[PDB]
RNA sequence: UUAGGCGGCCACAGCGGUGGGGUUGCCUCCCGUACCCAUCCCGAACACGGAAGAUAAGCCCACCAGCGUUCCGGGGAGUACUGGAGUGCGCGAGCCUCUGGGAAACCCGGUUCGCCGCCACC
RNA sequence: GUUUGACUGGGGCGGUACGCGCUCGAAAAGAUAUCGAGCGCGCCCUAUGGCUAUCUCAGCCGGGGACCCGGCGAAGAGUGCAAGAGCAAAAGAUAGCUUGACAGUGUUCUUCCCAACGAGGAACGCUGACGCGAAAGCGUGGUCUAGCGAACCAAUUAGCCUGCUUGAUGCGGGCAAUUGAUGACAGAAAAGCUACCCUAGGGAUAACAGAGUCGUCACUCGCAAGAGCACAUAUCGACCGAGUGGCUUGCUACCUCGAUGUCGGUUCCCUCCAUCCUGCCCGUGCAGAAGCGGGCAAGGGUGAGGUUGUUCGCCUAUUA
RNA sequence: UGAGGCGCCCAAAAUGAUCGGGACUCAAAUCCACCACCGAGACCUGUCCGUACCACUCAUACUGGUAAUCGAGUAGAUUGG
RNA sequence: ACAGCUGGUUCCAAUCGAAACAUGUCGAAGCAUGACCUCCGCCGAGGUAGUCUGUGAGGUAGAGCGACCGAUUGGUCCUGUCAAACUCCAAACUUACAGACGCCGUUUGACGCGGGGAUUCCGGUGCGCGGGGUAAGCCUGUGUACCAGGAGGGGAACAACCCAGAGAUAGGUUAAGGUCCCCAAGUGUGGAUUAAGUGUAAUCCUCUGAAGGUGG
């Protein structure tokens, strides 16, 4: 489906309506030391090494649209919850 | 059944007989109740908003109060108390 | 087959179309017969084959009856004898057949048949003081090919 | 008429004299709503309320008994929708009435038109009614001067019966002074 | 004002019907009990058609019954006159089954237990699995077949 | 209500038809576009301003039943179906009796060409 | 070293009735099963959402299958997709404007009738901020019922809490929430063979047999079209209809799994009749002889051989 | 010529036939009525037991009272011996 | 060793008395949570298994369709038929609430609430209504009573068909069913039919008897 760039809602910040940009939130990179990273090196040895032997799951046939909402005028970003959208592409 | 959603089985009871066809009376729909009073539950096909689960219809309850427009009607459902909203367009005085 | 799986009103009344298909077409080629173009008042006896009980009789066996009545009354007044006879019922109950065990057992669809009530009059001539007794035969041979008793009843008919 | 599952619309509509859905959004305020009409020759306001079997009128006022108060003029026109409104209103007033809802029924909700001069009256006569000033025309009008130049563009007298030669919105003042004023039997 | 009989047992029947007796304060098979004609008794009667006999007796026979069965609401003191006159509103048996047919008392209110426990019909009754007019002796009777029964179950 | 406004019930009110009604009164049709307002083009409509004409529309009043609808009488029908009971009948599908309820179609004769509430008004 | 699921008229194969929605089954409150009948959902849409203004649709007729004018027309149109339901001065169409498909937090119902259970859903509120409208009011997505996913972990959004004597920096731990999937859909990370097999049990579940059924099979009867050169009925006999048996087969899972040893044959005994011979009859398209058809009748008889394990059947010479 | 009642033909199975048997024919069959009987632990009645409740009582020890509206029971819960 | 699988688990009595179903489950030979049984405590005045009446809900039976819808005849308006997934109509009946009467509760404390302990989650039969199947002592629902866990009387025998719900003991009268003998009671009365031993068989896997025919 079809989406506007930019457009008039509820900044929950200002907490009035303003201008947003929408834009689809882009991974960001891991740095391999939280508290996982660490049980996975001290618990990985001889053997099968339970949690940490199992490899990724499926996928949905549909993935819900993951998008961050950003005020034009204070510059912060809201998150809302998603919808299944076999296509988001944004218009302008 | 094979489904099991609200509205299963509700042909008969969400039909309206063809001449109760089309936008119903506004009188009804703005009536007003008082705490205590008691009030059939029925449905009314022509009016989409404000119904109860349609397995309450036939109902004669109790109105506890208001939220909002809407009715809080007290009934019990078998020996289970419940409370059901509904808007006056889907209830009628008893007696 | 034999009608025995069928004759007896068992089961739920199974017609609509928009929901069977493949249904059999039905052996009965004629429900009006005799001079059809004539009225039945044109006539001063009238004489009916009624049902004693109530059944389902398969089109296969409509057929037989009013075949082997109809064609009396033409063996014994012609081709066009001065007569009209007509079967007043229509096969509209489709039967099925469970033809693996009971597993997934619901039957394909295999026939028709009409339901007569017990007291109905399943045929009925029209025919002149004359040929009052070749229908009355007609009638003998028709109820010996279908389920259930029947009366001949003679309605119009004080010539006795 | 055509037959027994033949549907017949209610009859006040299919005299084409309720607009039904209107009404129902009128209605849920819970408040009277001041009901403006107007003829070819009047103008009537009514102050309705609801009731068991049928609505409930607490108060009205027509453009007719506008000259019970001293009015010569014509009664279908800005002047006298303003007024009617005042005096519908100030009986309102009488008889405990404090708000309303505006019902123009199958009216137009044109800008300046005479429904909305029946509303700014009754508004003025110091009932509270949900409105909007840029809606409604301006002072002059409801006065009656744009029809005082209609006859400056004279040649023939506006009015047959003379009323007066170059018309009057100084008795519409004369009016409205004598209704606003305490006196008055509503 | 009809006199009430259970002559089928419990064994069997439908529950709102032996409900239904026992409102009727009968507990058990020879059980007589003494109802008024209303439409709520009507309805209740009806319901209970097929287990019991029922109609109005005469006067006399109610006298027979009374004299017979009928007991305190508590204790084994025998009802007679005397007893009748010395507890209820009345003189003698007689003023209570005139009061009683008349509908203006019932037993419970006299201070007598609600039932009278008759005997078995002596010569035996015309049977449970018929009604009265197909020679059986269930349902509705008439006050000379209803006399015959309860004078038989006196 | 000698013609009006806002309605409740939402065809007993619908469909169709006949007759009657209006000088400064009422509703209308009607006359007219400087204004407020209006038409994807039209003062048609919407809106505004107004009285030369008119009761032909509408509307209101009186009425007609052919179609549709409501209720009712008589007939169909205590039929069809049915809650309770049975050591009643039938090879059987099924039927009957007693008790308590009880249609629909259709025909014939009536009823129905709205009823009611609030306000205003020769 | 383990796993290789569940359902199932035994199991396997087939299928998914394994999560959802609609009509019917369902017996006029509610609830209600089967490998029950018809059939759908795992999306799509920035408008195909929202409001306001103006407006009325299928279809038919008349006048100049595109367009223009008039008439009839309560809805048969349209409303994204199943089904059922809703809707006409609209919930549909057109036009314009707009982003409420918004943030926070609840009430109630549903999920799960009654009657406890999560996610998910719906209706209805309060608070905040907005859109449209003269205003009442409408907008918590699409008229209603399908379009869905736990914990752990990661990424993401804004502010704040916190990390072992202490301060600073790095890098961590946490409160609230969004997104990523488990369809075996209230969530394990997961293929098969065993006739070399083993244990626990089950007649809770199959094979043979018994029992029930009798569609199938065998046999009979009613009707008698038709032909039999003429002739229904010497004889053959379609259709359709009604039955009997329990010899075939199928169905069911009632008995038996702490065992009732398979088929065929053989040997030996009793029986049934729907009769192949023998006795006695009737008809004949009965000259005779002999055929053919039928009736009574179960005393007796019904044998030997070739292939094949065969039952069956085919074949040979005898035979009443 | 119409209708009704009972019966007859249709009607064949395997160790020994059957309405339980005997056996029954103006019945010991069938249908319509009726009369009198037999027959449960049911119902009525005497006495006793248990249990529940009541009065008195420290008592759950006696004594008295009430039970038409108490008296069957697998799994299981409770309590005295 | 473990098993969700088979077997067994020892004295007497008194009160009450099930569930063989719902939701979830690698779950279907198991559990948990509900329903239901029981025990204890709290509460303190109503309760509602029956019926009647009033105010409502409902579209099954039936019926009908020139009332929708889709089927389904023929003739030159008429004439012949239908519907589990049709309805212009429309029951009996089921059901919400209330009042009335009844019954019950206020020392036997009902209704309701809190907590302890379960058992149970293979069911079966009759009757009514079903859906599948030619059918079945079939499979799978639903309501109810029964068996299970229910004696005693009858039914030849015979879990659930009839009577009947039962402390002990005793007298009496009946119930279902029966009265020629076996075996308690009639070789009963008035009348009629049957000649087949029809029949002497309520119900039923169990008791057959059909279409067709009969100047008996
Ligand atoms: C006591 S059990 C006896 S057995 O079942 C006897 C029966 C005779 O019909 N034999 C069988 O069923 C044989 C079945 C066979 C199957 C299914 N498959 C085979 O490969 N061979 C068989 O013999
Ligand atoms: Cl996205
Ligand atoms: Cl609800
Ligand atoms: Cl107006
Ligand atoms: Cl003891
Ligand atoms: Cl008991
Ligand atoms: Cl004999
Ligand atoms: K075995
Ligand atoms: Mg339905
Ligand atoms: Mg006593
Ligand atoms: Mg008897
Ligand atoms: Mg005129
Ligand atoms: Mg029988
Ligand atoms: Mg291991
Ligand atoms: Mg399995
Ligand atoms: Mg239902
Ligand atoms: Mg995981
Ligand atoms: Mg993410
Ligand atoms: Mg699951
Ligand atoms: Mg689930
Ligand atoms: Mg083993
Ligand atoms: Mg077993
Ligand atoms: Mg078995
Ligand atoms: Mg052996
Ligand atoms: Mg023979
Ligand atoms: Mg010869
Ligand atoms: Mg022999
Ligand atoms: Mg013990
Ligand atoms: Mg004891
Ligand atoms: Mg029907
Ligand atoms: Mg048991
Ligand atoms: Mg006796
Ligand atoms: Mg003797
Ligand atoms: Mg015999
Ligand atoms: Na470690
Ligand atoms: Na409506
Ligand atoms: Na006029
Ligand atoms: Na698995
Ligand atoms: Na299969
Ligand atoms: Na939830
Ligand atoms: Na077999
Ligand atoms: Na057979
Ligand atoms: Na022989
Ligand atoms: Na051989
Ligand atoms: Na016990
Ligand atoms: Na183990
Ligand atoms: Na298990
Ligand atoms: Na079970
Ligand atoms: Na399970
Ligand atoms: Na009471
Ligand atoms: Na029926
Ligand atoms: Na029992
Ligand atoms: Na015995
Ligand atoms: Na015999
Ligand atoms: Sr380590
Ligand atoms: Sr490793
Ligand atoms: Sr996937
Ligand atoms: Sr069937
Ligand atoms: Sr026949
Ligand atoms: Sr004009
Ligand atoms: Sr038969
Ligand atoms: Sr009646
Ligand atoms: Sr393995
Ligand atoms: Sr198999
Ligand atoms: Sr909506
Ligand atoms: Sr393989
Ligand atoms: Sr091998
Ligand atoms: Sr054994
Ligand atoms: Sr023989
Ligand atoms: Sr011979
Ligand atoms: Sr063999
Ligand atoms: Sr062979
Ligand atoms: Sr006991
Ligand atoms: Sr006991
Ligand atoms: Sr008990
Ligand atoms: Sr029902
Ligand atoms: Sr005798
Ligand atoms: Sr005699
Ligand atoms: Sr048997
Ligand atoms: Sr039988
Ligand atoms: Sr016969």
């Amino acid at each position: 489906m079809q989406m506007p760039r930019r457009f008039n809602t509820y900044c929950p910040h200002c907490n009035e309506h303003q201008e947003h940009e929408v834009e689809k939130v882009r991974s960001g990179r891991q740095t391999g030391m939280k508290w996982i990273d660490r049980q996975r090196e001290r618990n990985s040895g001889i053997g099968n090494d339970g949690k940490f032997s199992k490899v990724p799951g499926g996928d949905k046939p549909t993935k819900k649209t993951d998008l961050k909402y950003r005020c034009g005028e204070c510059g912060k970003a809201h998150l809302r919850e998603g919808w299944r959208a076999g296509r988001l592409e944004f218009q302008e | 059944p094979s489904s099991n959603g609200p509205l299963e089985g509700t042909r008969g009871k969400l039909k309206n007989k063809p001449r109760d066809r089309g936008t119903s009376p506004p009188q009804r729909a703005v009536e007003e109740f008082d705490d205590g009073e008691k009030v059939h539950l029925k449905i009314d096909p022509s009016v989409p908003n404000g119904r109860f689960h349609p397995r309450f219809d036939g109902q004669t309850g109790t109105v506890e109060g208001k939220q909002g427009d809407a009715y809080k009607v007290d009934i019990v459902d078998g020996g289970k108390e419940k409370t059901i909203i509904v808007t006056a367009a889907h209830l009628r005085r008893q007696e | 087959k034999p009608a025995s799986m069928y004759r007896d009103i068992d089961k739920p009344a199974y017609t609509r179309r928009e929901y069977i298909t493949g249904i059999p077409g039905s052996k009965i080629a004629q429900h009006k017969m005799g001079r059809k173009q004539k009225d039945a008042d044109d006539y001063p006896v009238q004489i009916s084959l009624i049902v004693e009980e109530t059944v389902q009789l398969r089109h296969g066996s409509l057929e037989a009856s009013r075949l082997s009545a109809n064609r009396h009354l033409i063996k014994e007044l012609g081709e066009e004898g001065d007569y009209k006879m007509t079967l007043r019922k229509f096969p509209h109950q489709v039967l099925r057949e469970n033809k693996d065990g009971m597993r997934a057992a619901f039957g394909k669809i295999v026939g028709t048949a009409a339901r007569v009530q017990a007291g109905e009059q399943l045929f009925t001539a029209y025919c002149n003081v004359e040929d009052a007794e070749h229908v009355k035969e007609a009638f003998r041979r028709a109820y010996n090919k279908i389920t259930p008793s029947c009366r001949i009843d003679s309605s119009p008919a004080g010539n006795a | 008429a055509t037959g027994p599952r033949y549907k017949v619309p209610m009859r006040r509509r299919r005299e084409a004299r309720t607009d039904y859905h209107q009404r129902l959004r009128l209605l849920k305020s819970g408040k009277p709503r001041l009901v403006a009409r107007k003829s070819n020759k009047h103008v009537r306001a009514q102050l309705v309320t609801l009731g068991p079997n049928g609505d409930d009128t607490l108060a009205s006022a027509h453009s007719s008994d506008l000259a019970e108060y001293g009015w010569e003029a014509p009664t279908g026109n800005m002047p006298s929708a303003y007024l009617t409104g005042l005096l519908a209103g100030l009986r309102a007033q009488e008889a405990g009435v404090e708000e309303a809802v505006l019902d123009i029924g199958l009216n137009s909700p044109t800008p300046g038109s005479k429904v909305f001069a029946i509303q700014e009256g009754a508004i003025d006569a110091g009932l509270d009614i949900p409105h909007n000033d840029d809606v409604l025309a301006d002072w002059q009008r409801t006065r009656g001067a744009h029809i005082a130049e209609y006859d400056e563009q004279l040649e023939e007298p506006l009015y047959s019966g003379d009323f007066d030669a170059a018309d009057l919105p100084e008795h519409f003042d004369e009016l409205r002074e004598t209704l606003l004023d305490g006196d008055i039997e509503l | 004002m009809h006199a009430l009989v259970q002559l089928r047992g419990e064994v069997n029947m439908h529950t709102d019907i032996q409900d239904t007796l026992e409102m009727l304060n009968i507990h058990h098979v020879n059980h007589c009990t003494l109802v008024p004609e209303t439409d709520a008794y009507r309805g209740m009667v009806a319901k209970v058609n097929d287990f019991v006999a029922f109609g109005e007796p005469s006067q006399e026979t109610l006298e027979t019954v009374l004299a017979t069965r009928a007991e305190p609401l508590e204790g084994d003191a025998d009802v007679d006159d005397e007893w009748v006159a010395e507890h209820t509103d009345y003189d003698d048996i007689s003023g209570l089954a005139f009061a009683l047919l008349s509908e203006e008392t019932t037993l419970r209110e006299q201070g007598l237990s609600p039932t009278l426990r008759l005997h078995p019909p002596r010569g035996g009754h015309d049977g449970v699995k018929h009604p009265v007019k197909e020679g059986g002796q269930l349902g509705k009777h008439d006050t000379e077949g209803i006399d015959d029964l309860l004078e038989a179950m006196r």
